[PDB]
């Protein structure tokens, strides 16, 4: 599970 | 350069057309045609110069980190020599990836953070500041790495400055950004509690606050606290 | 060109590489500048080199109906004048789409098929001559768009009349010619009970002579027939 | 549902 970054 | 020639107008056209055809490189290239005629950018203007480069560049992190995990592989005790393929094409994605992250902050120095006044805008460059310095940090190995790394620091912490100031807990500009800032925290600084405490503190004071949103708003800044919260749980 | 100073081996190596990274620009840059070399291809480096510019064109031809979609609906009675930018934008993805067919088309044309003498590679290079006629036909408008329609049927039909004469009615490549011819049948040249017809008859006969076969190669026939079953049921 | 061609 990759941490989440400002993406849609 | 090449979009010189076509209006700016027909530039954030072909932008949103470029957009719905998932043509990322020729979107990026509208909006850095747009940015170069001069003027400021509205809300919606800015919305799709980020969402460009953060599709241009985000595919070729991807591709960079399919390359350094095999390349790190090669570099394993008992992997066979395989000649210098593996590194010579991580490195040309490397380059083509700075090379974008160089773009963007060219038009962030030239001259977009300058001009912008209104604190959503400044925020909202400031936040691509520090991402794009970001961006450069998880390449970066050699002297001028700490300068990266500070440099996204600085960006973001002027950025946090101001939205904490002059914009509510769940704007979703400042949510976002604070979202991003707790990333650096925690894979570029090595600050997994700053990481931690930054994402925690958001999300919270964010909370405290839906309440004077409207069911559109509210919608809009829950989705970017369930981000944080996705991050909680998968560091804690 | 730019491939000119790299070892075929080091091309090949950096396609595979690109493949992993779904970076398919530079891999089928990489596999152009392989078959530059002027030395045959392998079935493996075929596959790369077919794998590689369909995926490119696959994206171009997919951006290419978005834009001709929003297109047309800008002709319907009662839509706004909106300018020249749809239009313009998706001639420009237009001519990129047609660039590469031509790129494909000319290493085909000098000189892979010229050299190619066994049964798989001289069928494996019309089939992909037709696909790219056939990709050229899918965006034609003008005078030669009949000729453009008539090279992909003649480079399929002769692929189709040696693979029937040297090929079992299983083999991989056979199967997958059968399925883009009837494609091609059903959707450029008006033929839709040619296309139904050719797909019933390649799948009845693969059928016919799965039992000559070992689990692997069963299932790969059986997975291009369920390809020929998918269009059968959608279009009957 | 759009038609099946030779793709992966
Ligand atoms: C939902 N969402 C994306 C996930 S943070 C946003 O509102 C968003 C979009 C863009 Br462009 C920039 C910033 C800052 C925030
Ligand atoms: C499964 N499959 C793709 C669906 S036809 C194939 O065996 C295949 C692959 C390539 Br490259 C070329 C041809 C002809 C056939
Ligand atoms: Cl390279
Ligand atoms: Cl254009
Ligand atoms: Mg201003
Ligand atoms: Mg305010
Ligand atoms: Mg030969
Ligand atoms: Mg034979």
């Amino acid at each position: 599970r990759r941490r989440k970054s400002c993406q849609a | 350069g090449a979009m010189g020639s076509m209006e700016r107008a027909s530039l954030i056209q072909k932008a949103k057309l470029a957009e719905q055809a998932e043509r990322y490189e020729d979107m990026a290239a509208f909006m850095k045609g747009a940015v170069e005629k001069g003027e400021e950018l509205s809300n919606e203007e800015r919305n799709l110069l980020s969402v460009a480069y953060k599709n241009v560049v985000g595919g070729q992190r991807a591709a960079w980190r399919v390359l350094s995990s095999i390349e790190q592989k090669s570099n394993e005790e008992g992997s066979e020599e395989k000649g210098p393929e593996v590194r010579e094409y991580r490195e040309k994605v490397e380059t083509e990836l700075q090379g974008v992250c160089d773009t963007v902050l060219g038009l962030l120095d030239s001259h977009l953070i300058k001009e912008a006044g209104d604190a959503e805008s400044r925020v909202f460059y400031l936040k691509m500041k520090g991402d794009y310095y970001r961006y450069l940090a998880e390449v970066a190995t050699g002297d001028d790495k700490k300068r990266i790394i500070d440099s996204a620091r600085s960006a973001y912490q002027e950025a946090m400055d101001i939205s904490k100031k002059e914009m509510p807990p769940t704007n979703p500009i400042r949510l976002g950004l604070a979202l991003n800032f707790s990333v650096f925290h925690y894979e570029i600084a090595n600050s997994p509690e700053e990481a931690i405490s930054l994402a925690k503190t958001t999300f919270d004071e964010a909370m405290a606050d839906l309440h004077t949103l409207s069911e559109d708003s509210y919608k809009d800044s829950t989705l970017i606290m369930q981000l944080l919260r996705d991050n909680l749980t998968l560091w804690t």
